[PDB]
């Protein structure tokens, strides 16, 4: 997660396939919607957040 | 002192992994700082630091070591606070501890990477020719 | 000429300068760059004249590539680690790159804002007679896109006559401020409390203001509305439900809420670097006395 | 009169108190004539002018030299100097509470409109968004109280009244008055070589279309 | 015997390089020796400039000459580019200012003769060196 | 977990919830003193006020629990 935030949505399920430059998430912050985009094709592995829980800069969001 | 085994051989036969590592700490850009700790811990003994004024003037380090058990002060630049530069507190900081190692004997190491003194009205204002003086 | 180009824009990109003051009469507030200290070094470190413009870059993870030309860039404020094809570069210092390399921004690992500057300035087209972006109004240039191409402008004659400022590491958590009192701080049934306080920094943080919470502040007279007044970055206001807002550079040009205090000129630019999550306490700058 | 009740807005800037709006705008042009040298910006609002200064070196200065001037007794006015009308505004009074909230206090709704558009209207303050700006010195009679809650989704172009306010909302934005009806005069717009189309100081007038 | 340097100053001699640091290093080591063995005296009578500063504060006392000297380590536009302050020469580190502000000046001579004056009045009290009597 | 836990041993100067009132993650729950310093604790989940075992005047020891979702 680049800042904290709120996970207004999480947008993969667990284990899902992604491609590079698809979206993991999405964070309220700054008065703002910040998509988390994935930087490279993988698996979704163990999406550690839900949808409206609050979250602190640089936690893991999934390995990839 | 404590007691330490000095082991056979040259400084070239007698090089650690953890010495090894110290080949790759300096950044490849002038510029780019890194944490002085890294020198300072990996050629103290155990590692053991007791650093000394640890949350004042943090762009010098000073405190106390062992080198083959013998006590040492360790007098360092900092490159991460103030690019390293020496200034007022700094100098009072590292001119206070050298001369307490000097009373009582214990050498000092100085680990230098200092690009000069921190520019500033301020600091000419409050007098960095009179208390920079002090570390001379 | 020399451009750069876009790869990555990072959470948010803006093109930003000293701003455009002085329009108020068209309710035009001032914006420019949040940390202004920051700004006016990497463009002094380039050797531009200050109000040349430079890339505020937010939480980092701005990315480009120089093409057409060499340039001299340089990066301020957060640390981001900034990095030419991924060789680091000092933040605070000056460096030159060539055509077709990449310029990137890695994670602050303290603050929030970082500017990137290049000789010549940030040469897009000025709106209102600046290059900056009010996120308020969304006057100025167009938050930054991928893709997006920006023109390095012609040098002055100066050269880059030093490699690197020394800077002060910015604060990890706590940030103290020292608050001019007033001129509102008599609306409230104990003021300082403002200072007894330690703030939190919640996350409705922006360049419009950074909105806190702590111990509530309680109005002498609660149904007491305020006739509406000038604001200015800094200022401290204190909306009825007893949470202070310290105004951003986006503020708007008059607020509707008493202002019990703002922050002196020396430390309003370190309001710039506060992330979500820090603390913040407040000190009177000179005793508050009714 | 000399001087208002004057406070440290920070170290740099200072704020001016004042009874009423016709002294904050005689004090502003006053400061606009004495060139306070190192002043920045002039923020004229409701009850108070904000003086702007190149820092804070400039601040005791200043504030010295305010008690040096005095402001001309015949520029203090609630009136046009000649009565004039610089802007005239088409406007149709398809107002969303000029009746329910507002005529009640008395004048029905053609009244309203009539007296709206009859007076002339001084542009006042400027704030809340760029080219919205508060007409004050209109007709008496329509000083209904603000709406004690906030609005949204305000039209670009409503225009409203509040307080002892009225103006034109140039866009889509969280207003707080009556409406009274719209105007497709564009009241912002950064490429014309006035953006803002009404500037403090000027005098303005409604024309009705309906 | 009493040593006294009339500094003048513009700092080390740039193309000579580090041979000029290593210049300076000795000429602090023996005020730093001297320090307190025999009375040093230095007059600023111009810009002393980076190196040559920190001798004159190693010394016992520092005449300045008002309007004609200065000190300061680093310049007015290497503070202009870090700090952002435009200052003067006089303003950072004229002898005002090392009297009023930093400490560092004993006196401010109202000129070079005044200046001798006061530094022949200094020696009037000192003696030789730490081993004689003050005359 | 869904515990609010107090950060420091101080003394509760303000409940500023009740059990039953909604709140958002952020939102403030109480106002500690210690050390003559006045210290927000905050929810951090979306949910409800249960389980509410303090109020204004009671001194509390660090990890006393304040209230639960
Ligand atoms: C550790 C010590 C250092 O790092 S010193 C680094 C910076 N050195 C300086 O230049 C001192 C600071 N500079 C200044 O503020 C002024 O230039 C000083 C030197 C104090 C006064 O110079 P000013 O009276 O204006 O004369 P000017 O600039 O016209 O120069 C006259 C001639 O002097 C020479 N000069 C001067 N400083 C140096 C120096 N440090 N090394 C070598 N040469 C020096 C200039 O080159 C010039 O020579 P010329 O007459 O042009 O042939
Ligand atoms: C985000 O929540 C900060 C808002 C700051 C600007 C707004 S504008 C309308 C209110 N009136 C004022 O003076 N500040 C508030």
């Amino acid at each position: 997660a680049p800042m904290q935030g709120t996970v207004v949505k999480v947008a993969v399920e667990e284990g899902q396939e992604v491609s590079a430059g698809d979206l993991v998430v999405v964070l309220e912050a700054m008065k703002m919607e910040n998509p988390v985009t994935a930087h490279k094709d993988g698996t979704i592995t163990g999406l550690a957040v839900e949808a409206g829980a609050a979250i602190t800069q640089g936690t893991v969001i999934a390995e990839i | 002192l404590y007691p330490v085994a000095i082991p056979e051989g040259s400084i070239e036969e007698t090089l650690t992994d953890e010495d090894l590592e110290l080949d790759t700490l300096i950044p490849d850009s002038p510029n780019q700082p890194y944490d002085m700790h890294e020198v300072i811990t990996r050629i103290l003994d155990d590692d053991e630091f007791l650093e000394v004024q640890a949350g004042y003037a943090g762009n010098i380090v000073v405190g106390f070591g062992r080198v083959e058990g013998r006590p040492v002060g360790i007098v360092a630049n900092q490159p991460t606070q103030f690019a390293g530069c020496l200034d007022i507190n700094a100098s009072e900081k590292a001119a206070r501890f050298i001369r307490t190692c000097d009373c009582f004997n214990i050498p000092i190491v100085l680990l230098v990477d200092v690009p000069g003194f921190l520019p500033g009205t301020d600091q000419e204002y409050n007098g960095i020719i009179r208390r920079g003086a002090k570390l001379l | 000429g020399t451009t750069l180009e876009v790869l990555r824009t990072g959470p948010l990109a803006l093109v930003e300068d000293l701003g455009r003051p002085g329009l108020a009469h068209m309710g035009v507030t001032r914006s420019g760059a949040a940390d202004r200290r920051s700004h006016t070094l990497a463009n002094r470190l380039v050797a531009n004249p200050g109000e040349s413009a430079t890339i505020e870059v937010t939480f980092g993870g701005f990315s480009a590539r120089v093409c057409g030309g060499d340039v001299a860039i340089a990066v301020t404020g957060a640390d981001t680690d900034p990095a030419v094809n991924g060789i680091p570069f000092g933040t605070n210092s000056i460096h030159h790159v060539h055509d077709g390399q990449v310029i990137s921004l890695g994670a602050p690992h303290s603050g929030l804002r970082s500017y990137l500057a290049v000789r010549g300035g940030i040469d897009v087209t000025p709106v209102l007679g600046s290059r900056s972006y009010d996120v308020m109004s969304a006057i100025g240039p167009s938050p930054l896109r991928p893709g997006d191409v920006l023109p390095v402008g012609e040098h002055t004659d100066e050269f880059p006559e030093l490699d690197q400022a020394p800077v002060a590491a910015i604060a990890e958590d706590v940030v103290e401020l020292q608050v001019v009192p007033g001129p509102r701080d008599d609306w409230f049934v104990d003021p300082d409390i403002l200072v007894r306080t330690n703030w939190l920094v919640t996350n409705r943080s922006d360049r419009v203001g950074m909105r806190l919470v702590g111990m509530p502040l309680e109005y002498r007279n609660p149904d007491r509305q305020l006739p509406s007044e000038g604001a200015t970055r800094g200022a401290i206001q204190v909306p009825p439900n007893g949470f202070p807002v310290i105004l951003g550079p986006d503020h708007p040009v008059t607020g509707g809420y008493p202002v019990i205090g703002v922050v002196t000129e020396e430390d309003i630019d370190k309001l710039g670097q506060v992330r979500p999550g820090q603390t913040v306490r407040l000190h009177w700058a000179y005793p508050r006395r009714p | 009169m000399t001087l208002g009740t004057v406070h440290n807005y920070g170290d740099q800037a200072l704020l001016l108190e004042f009874d009423s709006t016709a002294e904050v705008l005689a004090w502003t042009e006053t400061l606009r004539e004495a060139e306070l040298l190192g002043v920045v910006d002039i923020v004229p609002a409701a009850r108070t002018v904000l003086v702007k200064l190149a820092g804070p070196r400039y601040q005791a200065p200043t504030r010295q030299r305010l008690g040096k001037l005095r402001v001309r007794p015949e520029a203090i006015t609630h009136q046009p100097p000649g009565d004039r009308v610089d802007v005239t505004i088409d406007v149709v009074y398809d107002g969303a509470d000029l009746h329910e909230v507002a005529s009640l206090t008395g004048m029905t709704p053609a009244q309203v409109i009539a007296a709206h558009t009859g007076t002339p209207w001084r542009v006042g303050f400027c704030g809340f968004a760029p080219g919205f700006a508060y007409l004050v010195d209109g007709d008496a009679r329509l000083q209904v109280p603000r709406r004690a809650e906030p609005r949204t989704s305000v039209p670009a172009g409503a225009v409203a009244l509040a307080g002892e306010f009225s103006g034109v909302y140039p866009r889509q934005s969280p207003g707080g008055w009556q409406l009274i009806g719209h105007t497709d005069a564009v009241m912002f717009d950064v490429n014309r070589d006035k953006p803002a189309l009404l500037t403090p100081g000027m005098w303005v007038q409604f024309r009705a279309v309906g | 015997r009493p040593l006294i340097g009339i500094n003048d100053g513009a700092g080390a001699r740039i193309q000579e390089g580090v041979v000029s640091l290593g210049l300076y290093s000795r000429i602090f080591h023996n005020n730093i020796k001297a320090s307190g063995v025999i009375p040093q005296i230095s007059l600023i009578m111009g810009a002393a400039a980076g190196g040559h500063v920190y001798s004159p504060a190693l010394t016992d006392f520092v005449v300045m000459v008002d309007q004609t000297s200065q000190m300061f380590i680093t310049g007015p536009d290497v503070i202009k580019t870090v700090t952002g302050e435009d200052v003067t020469m006089e303003e950072l580190g004229g002898a005002h200012t090392h009297m009023a502000k930093s400490g560092t000046a004993h006196y401010v001579a109202s000129g070079e003769q005044d200046a001798f004056d006061y530094v022949r009045d200094l020696l009037s009290y000192l003696p030789p060196n730490n081993y004689a009597d003050p005359p």
